[PDB]
């Protein structure tokens, strides 16, 4: 099934 | 002063569900009011050890809580995060912080007045659940609301939280909302469908991620922040400005919140609440840079922002902009012009006045503002003009038609307001005219004393002329005696017999077809 991102890759700075 | 083994230690901050109540700002707490529990472990201590400690520490069954590390993201959030209890049970409290020293965790338990009422921590199967945070948001106070945590499987659909989402935040159930996704400062993306499941309505889908939601009302719009996604960027630029009156010395003054967005009008209206007033009664001042003070007047219609207004001040500095109050309104003040000049009164004596026409008027205007201003004599015309004296000579007599944009007070004392005798006020065209006239006496250059129009009539003679003189100047026989009277153009004069001269009417009027010209004029021969 559907499962969650392992890490957050967007809008780093 | 550290001792022997103060390096195989380190500290684990603990924090509670309780102290994300309250908070108004992105993520959970704010890193200076967060209140911890604080534990000195060692470095290589397990996460059972931990587990089990904490648990007898704190008054819980170890099975009834959980532990979701509080993580620093390259993306400027810190949000707790998953930690499998059993999976990694046996790895250190060093290994599993990633050498982060100190270390936040955020400790979920369960209430336990809830839990005297037999409820206990919830299902969790790391693979197929997720837990999210609920804020809502309150435009009318515009707050944040602390909803608390839901776990929900990933592939329910937003439309299904819903419910929850009512009752956390005390609406009556069906209740249309608008839901965000906090994603990080200055960006709250709102989430379009609710009928898609967890894992493509949010951004990249994590446990500890944050849904901000509000009631989808009208009333709203009433609000200065009507939506979360503005109340996010408003408080992302949220300033802190003192504001002094320029007019009273030395004030402290008063600290204002404000957002480096704003531009003019925003700024006045803030302001101007916290004065009980109009902003547009409000004067406001830039910067000097690095000198502390008013700087130069700030146009009405200024079209940059309060950050481009705040550049100049340095890392560390109370950030302070000077104001003045208005007696009225500002883009009248901007647009008033000072106008100068002399009025002369019934009893043939100046005083010093400064009217305030719109510098876009005319003559017939500032006759007005002055006529407003003073007492005329006795029986008289009501009726005013404007003469122009240079010398001692008037130049000039000024019509209503003539744009005060036409004029240059060269000197404060050029200008000359003068109520219009009775005699002067409509002339007999045909056998009289007015002259002006002036006092000099060894030369036509030698002018001095107060200068005027005098009426004078054809085939009439000099002696009651020289009587009309008489009457309005004031003085007495003997050296009115000294005078000897003349008429003069441009280099020369001649001086009048005495008698018997009949007035001529034009011995005194121009070259014929000649008016730009200054005319002829009436001469007095006397010292002071």
């Amino acid at each position: 099934g559907p499962r969650k991102c392992a890490r957050k890759t967007r809008h780093a700075e | 002063p550290l001792g022997s083994e103060a390096h195989l230690y380190m500290q684990v901050q603990i924090v509670a569900e309780d102290q994300f109540c309250g908070h108004q700002g992105n993520d959970m707490y704010d890193e200076e009011k967060v209140k911890y529990t604080v534990f000195k472990v060692l470095k290589n201590s397990s996460l059972a050890e931990f587990v089990q400690s904490l648990s007898q520490t704190m008054g819980f069954p170890q099975d009834q809580i959980r532990l979701w590390p509080m993580q620093a993201r390259s993306n400027g959030t810190k949000r707790p995060a998953m930690l499998d209890n059993e999976a990694d049970g046996n790895k250190t409290m060093i290994e599993l912080s990633d050498n982060e020293n100190p270390w936040t965790i955020f400790l979920e338990t369960v209430d336990p007045e809830l839990a005297a009422s037999g409820a206990t921590l919830p299902k969790f199967d790391k693979d197929h659940d997720v837990m999210l945070f609920l804020k809502m948001y309150d435009p009318k106070t515009r707050s944040l609301n602390y909803c608390g945590h839901i776990y929900t499987p990933i592939s329910c659909k937003i439309r299904d939280l819903l419910p929850v989402m009512c009752d956390r935040a005390g609406f009556i159930q069906d209740t249309s909302l608008i839901l965000y996704e906090e994603v990080k400062p200055n960006l709250t993306e709102r989430i379009q469908d609710y009928d898609v499941s967890l894992d493509k309505a949010l951004d990249e889908l994590m446990d500890g991620d944050i849904i901000v939601f509000q009631k989808d009302d009208p009333e709203n719009d009433n609000s200065e922040l009507p939506t979360a996604k503005e109340y996010f960027r408003d408080l992302y630029h949220r300033v802190d400005v003192i504001f002094c009156d320029k007019t009273i010395p030395n004030d402290p003054g008063f600290v204002v919140t404000l957002s480096n967005r704003m531009n003019y009008f925003q700024v006045a209206k803030t302001v101007a609440q916290r004065l009980n007033t109009d902003p547009m009664l409000l004067q406001f001042f830039k910067s000097q840079g690095y000198r502390d003070g008013p700087g130069n007047p700030l146009r009405h219609n200024y079209e940059g922002t309060l950050r481009d207004l705040l550049q100049f001040f340095k890392p560390r500095q109370p950030k302070k902009l000077y104001y003045q109050q208005l007696k009225m309104k500002i883009t009248d003040f901007e647009n008033r012009r000072s106008f100068k000049c002399i009025w002369l009164n019934s009893q043939f004596r100046e005083e010093e006045i400064t009217l305030y026409p719109d510098k876009h008027g005319c003559v017939r205007d500032l006759l007005e503002e002055c006529k407003k201003a003073v007492e005329l004599g006795e029986k008289a015309s009501g009726k005013l003009r404007l003469l122009e004296i240079v010398s001692y000579k008037i130049i000039g007599v000024h019509q209503e038609d003539e744009l005060l944009e036409c004029l240059s007070p060269a000197t404060s004392r050029t200008f000359r307001i003068e109520e219009i005798p009775l005699d002067q006020v409509d002339i007999d065209k045909e056998n009289e005219m007015l002259v002006t006239v002036a006092h000099f006496h060894k030369e036509v250059f030698g002018t001095f004393g107060i200068p005027f129009l005098l009426r004078i009539h054809q085939g009439e003679h000099f002696r009651e002329v020289m009587k009309r003189i008489q009457s309005l100047l004031d003085i007495q026989e003997k050296e009115f005696e000294k005078f000897k009277f003349a008429i003069v153009m441009m280099g020369r004069h001649q001086y009048i017999n005495e008698d018997e001269y009949e007035v001529n009417l034009k011995d005194f009027e121009p070259q014929p077809g000649n008016m730009s010209h200054p005319r002829p004029w009436l001469g007095l021969d006397h010292f002071n």
